[PDB]
Order: C-alpha cells, then sequence, then structure tokens
C-alpha cells in the first residue's frame, strides 16, 4: 500500500513526570512554544509536572510525516499528590520526521507507569482447552 | 561618584 | 608591605586576613620599638588587580563591579602605582613617619562587598548554563523535526 494520503495515527502518549528543581528547567520550558500555561506568572519552582499528551499524526510516505499534533493538558502535583490542570501542550507542525514534545519529555521528564511487576511472577494454572470439530456454532452466535 | 564623602 | 582591604570580607581564604590585618601593627611598633632608623614601613593597600595567583578566579565579574564607579587594575597599573612609593618624595616621607598608600580604586565604598560579588557570579553562571541548555534544546528539537 502506497495510499499514505489516506493514512493517519492516533497515539495516546505515556503519561510524563518532570520535576523542576532549577531556573535553567523553568527557562528550558518557556522556551517551548507548546508549553502554554493558562497564567504566566505561575511559579513553577519546586512544582512536580505531568504531561498527558494524545499525538495525531497524518503521514506523506513510510516515515516523513505530513502533518504533526501533540495537545493535552498540562497538570501539577498539590501538596495533597492530586494533579490539576494549569496549561497545555500545542505543537502543531507540517512536514517533520518526529514529535519533538515526546522526544523533550522522554529524556528530561521520566515515564509514569500505571503497571508495576511483582518481585517475581505467580503461576496460577496450566490448563488443557478443546478448538471445536466445527466453526459453524461459533459463527452463528 | 562613589568616593564623595559629606 | 602589601596589605589588604580585605578583613575577612570574603571570607573562606584561610588565614589571609588575619597575616594581612596583623601587618598593619608595623605602622605603631616603628614609633614604639627602637627599629626606626634600619626600616621604614610603608604599607600599600593594593586593590583588585586582575590576572594574578591569588585573583584569577575573580576576573569574569570585574567588568560589572567597574559599573559603580570602581577601579580594578591591571598588573601593569598597580605595579606602577607601587613603584610610586619608591620615588624620591615618598621615600622621604616614609622616614619622618610611617607610609599609608590606599591602592584601592576606590573598592571599601562599595557597601556588603561580598553579596555584591556573589550576585555578579551568579547572574552570569546562570545567564551561561541557561543559555547553553536552551540552545543544546533547540538544536535537539531541530534535528528531530
Amino acid at each position: 500500500y502506497t495510499d499514505f494520503e489516506n493514512t493517519f495515527q492516533k497515539t495516546v502518549e505515556p503519561v510524563y513526570q518532570m520535576h523542576i528543581k532549577t531556573s535553567k528547567d523553568i527557562a528550558v520550558l518557556r522556551s517551548k512554544e507548546w508549553f502554554q500555561l493558562d497564567d504566566e506568572d505561575f511559579d513553577l519552582l519546586n512544582k512536580t509536572l505531568t504531561f498527558e499528551t494524545e499525538t495525531e499524526v497524518t503521514f506523506k510516505n513510510a516515515n516523513i510525516f505530513s502533518s504533526v499534533k501533540c495537545f493535552g493538558p498540562i497538570k501539577v502535583e498539590l501538596p495533597t499528590k492530586e494533579t490539576v490542570e494549569i496549561g497545555i501542550v500545542d505543537y502543531e507542525a507540517g512536514a517533520s520526521h518526529g514529535n519533538p514534545v515526546v522526544d523533550f519529555l522522554k529524556r528530561n521528564g521520566s515515564t509514569l507507569e500505571q503497571k508495576v511487576n511483582l518481585e517475581n511472577p505467580i503461576p496460577i494454572a496450566v490448563l488443557d482447552s478443546y478448538t471445536p470439530s466445527t466453526n459453524e456454532p461459533y459463527a452463528r452466535v | 561618584p562613589i568616593t564623595k564623602e559629606s | 608591605l602589601p596589605m589588604s582591604p580585605n578583613h575577612g570580607t570574603f571570607g573562606g581564604d584561610g588565614m589571609y586576613s588575619e597575616s594581612k590585618l596583623s601587618l598593619e601593627t608595623l605602622f605603631n611598633r616603628w614609633h614604639s620599638e627602637s627599629w626606626a632608623n634600619q626600616l621604614t614601613v610603608c604599607g600599600a593597600i593594593i586593590g583588585w588587580t586582575r590576572g594574578t595567583g591569588l585573583m584569577s578566579a575573580n576576573n569574569i565579574i570585574a567588568e560589572g563591579i567597574e559599573k559603580m564607579g570602581v577601579r580594578t587594575f591591571s598588573q601593569k597599573e598597580m605595579a606602577f602605582n607601587l613603584l610610586g612609593l619608591l620615588t624620591p618624595e615618598v621615600v622621604e616621607l616614609c622616614q619622618k613617619s610611617p607610609v599609608m598608600a590606599d591602592l584601592n580604586g576606590g573598592l571599601q565604598f562599595v557597601p556588603e562587598l561580598k553579596e555584591f560579588t556573589a550576585k555578579l557570579r551568579k547572574e552570569l553562571v546562570e545567564t551561561s548554563e541557561v543559555r547553553k541548555a536552551v540552545s543544546i534544546e533547540t538544536a535537539l528539537e531541530h534535528k528531530v523535526v
């Protein structure tokens, strides 16, 4: 298939956390045109930020995107550990080779993972099943 | 200017 | 005598201040003791001199200081000031009574100099490491897109 004009891809990106320690990290974040606070004078210092971003992408060919979008809320951890919306990501390119927003957060921040592995797996069972002789009864229902 | 006393 | 205006003002210099302050007893001991005929004391309160073994670290802030109508010195300048003290007029003056020369370029008139120095260093190391970071991130963004 070469009909790239009809392809597209929505992705929900994994939640990313950034600990803002220094006025350097604030200055890098204020550099990024896509980092958009609701109130520009918000004190980001010592705050923990989460980025919940969806990426939409159209294609031009196998590897070059004809259009990128990376939008989503930016939340700040309160002292109760409850996250509250204080801004948005709002990246919007044309012909790109990558999502720079994700690449920024991959390096500077850390992936919040909902799934936590146990120390060792716990076997439950090893069970036999049979597939039926005919596929009509499943096809009927 | 800073060396000027009173 | 190479005296200092730093009398524990900057701190973290060991016993430098204790050494320099102590030299100032020679101005009184010249009158009191019995060596006035063999030695003359000519104290030279040397100011901020750029490029030396003791003050090479502190050169970047020197432009900052000079914008308070204060004077930092090159080594040739400070030498020239000190060679002024071996001219025949100041030599005839040291033999009458001890001579205290202030070559401090008005640096005593800056109030709370250690803070003002730390504030000048921090506004410069900051503006460096920020611009270094913003440039290396704007390169990594450009290269991904």
